[PDB]
């Protein structure tokens, strides 16, 4: 039973100090990889820091030096420090292990909101309403053409935290139902769902990792026409 | 000095046929020769020529004790965090520079004569480790890194994994995705005298 909470809901005045916080529930944070990553909501989710074992630090393209993530193995805490913040910098601030090759971002944490004052990777098809019964196909393309497993699929959820579908565009996760395929190579890499269920209908994102800062796609949602 | 001791084999280091991955990192003492190294600022194939230390003009006036070549088959654009102090998923559980490092580094470029159709899947490469290594060190134990906190006794499961991963080579663009070659001269400053000078009158 593996638990990240998370506690920053709380309104920042302008070029404000706060304090975010990721805790553990039985995985040491000094022999794993720690990523912090953007919800923002209206786009696509993107990336802003990632700490490996040891204590080296890695920040987004974005963003250079005002970024201050600390780590705390006395509280087994994954602190992050938000200096003063400027416009247009409002989203979610998610947090979750890190195990690129085998595994991209299993378990996530809740989330929370700040707000303010007062490689090229595209996804093709859109929203696409069906009907349940049959299968679908969603098409995530890249610019880079990344070789073989580097590429992974993720679920969001209308108020909780994204899942893993499958990684490496090979095996599916733990827990996984068996009515999701995923194929392609080269360019673009095709996803299936087979014998659609009402507990399947979410926003489904392609994420891209063992290269430059990590991207997501835009977003494809499934809706019933 | 006589008039030649013998060539050195310096040349295998360039163009041997079989190379170490990046995990097991192999080395090579080059022993008492008249050192060469006019042949290699004069080749046309170098392109990653870069490396702070003594004058890259001056190198046949100088008396090293003792020097080292180094290889590993590093892969793209993973070669530039070989630097004067860098950090990163090959310079933070792999090979280390230290701030002492004088000598120079040597990248290659990757074809067909390393690459495979179906794909290679006999080059490893660390990707979990606990702590920095030191400059110059090799860790060579690949059982557990017990990410978690439960017994690790040999069972692949949750919070056991293991901490070598393929590398997976296809032909594509590669720009970034091919299978480089790099080596490392390293030098000593003094501890015996001076034996690869390289006069000849
Ligand atoms: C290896 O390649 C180099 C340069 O491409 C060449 O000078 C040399 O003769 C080749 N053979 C050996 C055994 O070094």
């Amino acid at each position: 039973e593996v638990q990240l909470l998370q506690s920053a809901g709380g309104l920042v005045q302008p070029g404000g100090s706060l304090r975010l916080s990721c805790a553990a529930s039985g995985f040491t944070v000094s022999a794993n990889y720690m990523s912090w990553v953007r919800q923002a909501p209206g786009k696509g989710l993107e990336w802003v820091s990632v700490i490996y074992p040891g204590g080296s630090t890695f920040y987004a393209d974005s963003v250079k030096g005002r970024f201050t993530i600390s780590r705390d193995n006395s509280k087994n805490t994954l602190y992050l420090q938000m200096n003063s913040l400027r416009v247009e910098d409002t989203a979610v601030y998610y947090c979750a292990r890190d195990l690129s090759v085998a595994g991209a971002f299993d378990i996530w944490g809740q989330g929370t909101l700040v707000t303010v004052s007062s490689i090229v990777l595209t996804q093709s098809p859109g929203t696409l309403s069906l009907s349940p019964g049959e299968r679908a196909t969603l098409s995530c393309r890249a610019s880079q053409s990344v070789s073989s497993s580097y590429l992974a699929w993720y679920q969001q959820k209308p108020g909780q935290a994204p899942r893993l579908l499958i990684y490496g565009a090979s095996s599916r996760a733990t827990g996984i139902p068996d009515r999701f395929s995923g194929s392609g190579s080269g360019t673009d890499f095709t996803l299936t769902i087979s014998r659609l269920e009402p507990e399947d209908f979410a926003v489904y994102y392609c994420q891209q990792y063992g290269s430059s800062p990590y991207t997501f796609g835009q977003g494809t949602k499934l809706e019933i026409k | 000095f006589p008039n030649i001791t013998n060539l050195c084999p310096f040349g295998e280091v360039f163009n041997a046929t079989r190379f170490a991955s990046v995990y097991a990192w192999n080395r090579k003492r080059i022993s008492n020769c008249v050192a060469d190294y006019s042949v290699l600022y004069n080749s046309a194939s170098f392109s990653t020529f870069k490396c702070y230390g003594v004058s890259p003009t001056k190198l046949n006036d100088l008396c090293f004790t003792n020097v080292y070549a180094d290889s590993f088959v590093i892969r793209g654009d993973e070669v530039r965090q070989i630097a004067p102090g860098q950090t990163g998923k090959i310079a933070d559980y792999n090979y280390k520079l230290p701030d002492d490092f004088t000598g120079c580094v040597i990248a290659w470029n990757s074809n067909n004569l390393d690459s495979k159709v179906g794909g290679n899947y006999n080059y490893l490469y660390r990707l979990f480790r606990k702590s920095n290594l030191k400059p110059f060190e090799r860790d060579i134990s690949t059982e557990i890194y017990q990410a978690g906190s439960t017994p690790c006794n040999g069972v692949e499961g949750f919070n056991c994994y293991f901490p070598l991963q393929s590398y997976g080579f296809q032909p594509t663009n590669g720009v970034g995705y091919q299978p480089y070659r790099v080596v490392v001269l390293s030098f000593e400053l003094l501890h015996a005298p001076a034996t690869v000078c390289g006069p000849k009158k």
